[PDB]
């Protein structure tokens, strides 16, 4: 994950100690994983996901690489993994023929996804920037002049890796 | 009656009927202008030269303008 | 044509030998015989044009000053260049009977055409004013201070020689 | 016509002979008749113009001040002079009745026309002016500031002597 | 694809080692090939691909400029490449009689397909300049004043290179 | 072509060797050639293109300037081409009488086509204005004070030369 060693020095010397520069990361990311709607995190093995029924052909996993799953149950029964149709780019679970469960807390998902720190490079360098830009921060001192929202803030930087509302 | 029907053949003797009416760009030397205007005479004029597509060049404008045919319609007073 | 003696002799300090004085001038009436679409100071004669049929009655030769024709060949057969009519202002060619025809470069046309040195007077001085201020090249820099396409350059001065795009 | 002597004397005094002068008036000049569509130089006795076919019943000579014609002569036949309206307004010729020929290079039309140049006396001083005013001719360096289409700029003083285009 | 050496030394200058320069064009690189889409400067070979099922006529790989294709498996039976037509500007792939399946995750192609470091040649002028301006970097202090998204920024010199979203 | 003599003494004196002026002058042509869609360089003997089908009775080939075609081969059998008709200006290869092929790679053409340097004059000097003003390259530090997209930087020099999109 991110440690405050990778923070560029002059902005880790606005600091004290890793704990407080810990809590600021931790802070930005979750802020971030909470706009774009899940995390970019590197991979998570096995991560176990409850979802809702769709009612529809097609379940929209809170997802957009979906690499591998490892078992569905739906209403208490599991059903055969590789029977199903999945696209790792849309992150959906198509059943061959008929619809899915329409009723709340049906469907239990068991998965690996996510974007490893190989490719995924430019999140941490967007979580840096902005950590750095919350750290370093009209009104006329003397010769001291300076002149002047967080949704738009993160869309700004994070619209790439943003999942659309659900219509 | 005498004055109405002479009214209504004067206008076959004082009367303009326009087809299309071409506004030109301030931009442009006549004889350019006159040469496109010949152009566009040979290539949409007759029943030969029919539905094609007329291509403007930028700044120009061209509109529709039909005629008063129902005015010499004097039938309610005949 | 234009030579570099004809520039007046401030602008004439500004490059190294008279042939980059005359590349400059090259490169200007290029530009603006592109824009135009054909030559104007020169009188080139027995010009050969490679044009394509147009398939109506008049033919549009690319100028705008016709002094007379030499032969035209249609197709391979030359036609007879008496019994067509010429306009010099509008440079266009009428069949009195007939059409011409509508495939690609069947047409090959001999004319003279243009303007000679003794008329066309603005051509030569707006070429010569812009090769000028081209040559002639906000930012505060202690007392000194300045503040600030080729289709509105160009426009200014070479409307009037501009053959309109074919309909 | 316009010689270099009737100039202000402060406006020669930028140039360095009168052949320069000479060349700015001819540039300026051709420029002028260009935009107007005709000369309103001193009258030019017996000027021969060939004309194009109108097809109407008036012939739009190219002039404003017709004063009066010499010999007509129509698809290689001479017609009568004197069996014509012309107006010296208008400049047009009319015949009594019939229409003109509607064929290319069919008029050859040999006529008197222009405006002397003691009614014409503000055509040479608009002339002059223009010409002073382009030897004459934001950029701040120390206590000198100066701050800042050829068509637009003749029809600002030419516009009483234009010819409408021909609709 | 590019190193440290590449960079101008005035940008050099900035980063410790050659390894932060080298984190900073992947960050960059990741970034601008998420925009586009798919990479462009290196010619990778043998490229597997998983793609979603159209269901028509025409299958529309990610790439813009498609060299040749190697082999095409489709719902674990691989089809004939000699028999698919092939665009290499278009980067699409036709069956002349009959339909692409409309399954997720049901073909499987092999291609090569990019640019060479000869003719990309912006791509990496761009990147370099990227770099360098986001290496670079109202408020007034004494004599030293300054006054003042990803997609705004990436949209300036990246557009060539862009697919267009599938409709 | 193009080499690091061409350019003015000034603009070549802001680099180091001639390698890097070569690469600045690479990347330049490769973007103009890249916008307007075709090469306008010095005329290539006998270019091998492999273009897609149209399906019309008029192929669009991608030049504005076709000299000369050696063969023509569409669908493996090459054709006669003699029987073609081509024009220079349009640049576009019409058969007599029915339709071009509609699959794609099916139709390699190889022809003589481009504009010599001799009449290209404006396209070199607009290359070299563009990679000077590249080179030369709010903010106020004491007495020095500074005030302030590809394709509109593009556009502003190069339209003359530029293919249109195919509808």
């Amino acid at each position: 994950e991110l440690k405050p060693d990778d923070l560029p020095a002059k902005v880790r010397g606005q600091f004290a100690d890793n704990t407080e520069a810990q809590a600021a990361i931790d802070a930005v990311l979750a802020a971030a994983r909470r706009w774009c709607g899940w995390h970019v995190s590197p991979v998570i093995v096995d991560d176990v996901m409850e979802l809702d029924g769709p009612g529809g052909r097609v379940l929209s996993l809170p997802t957009l690489n979906l690499v591998s799953v490892s078992s569905v149950v739906e209403l208490g029964h599991a059903l055969d993994v590789s029977t199903l149709d999945r696209s790792r780019r849309k992150g959906t679970l198509t059943k061959p023929y008929g619809r899915w469960t329409a009723r709340d807390g049906a469907i239990v998902v068991t998965a690996t996804h996510g974007f490893t720190e190989a490719e995924a490079a430019d999140w941490r360098r967007a979580v840096v920037q902005l950590v750095g830009q919350r750290a370093q921060t009209r009104k006329k001192i003397d010769d001291v002049e300076y002149e002047w929202s967080v949704d738009a803030e993160l869309s700004a930087v994070f619209s790439p890796f943003r999942i659309l509302p659900s219509p | 009656d005498q004055a109405m029907s002479k009214h209504q053949a004067k206008f076959f003797d004082n009367g303009a009927t326009v087809n299309l009416v071409i506004k030109h760009n301030p931009m442009a030397d006549p004889a350019a202008v006159k040469k496109w205007a010949d152009e566009v005479n040979s290539k949409h004029a007759g029943v030969d030269n029919a539905w094609k597509n007329l291509n403007l060049y930028p700044g120009a404008d061209a509109e529709v303008v039909g005629s008063n045919l129902q005015e010499i319609d004097f039938k309610n007073v005949r």
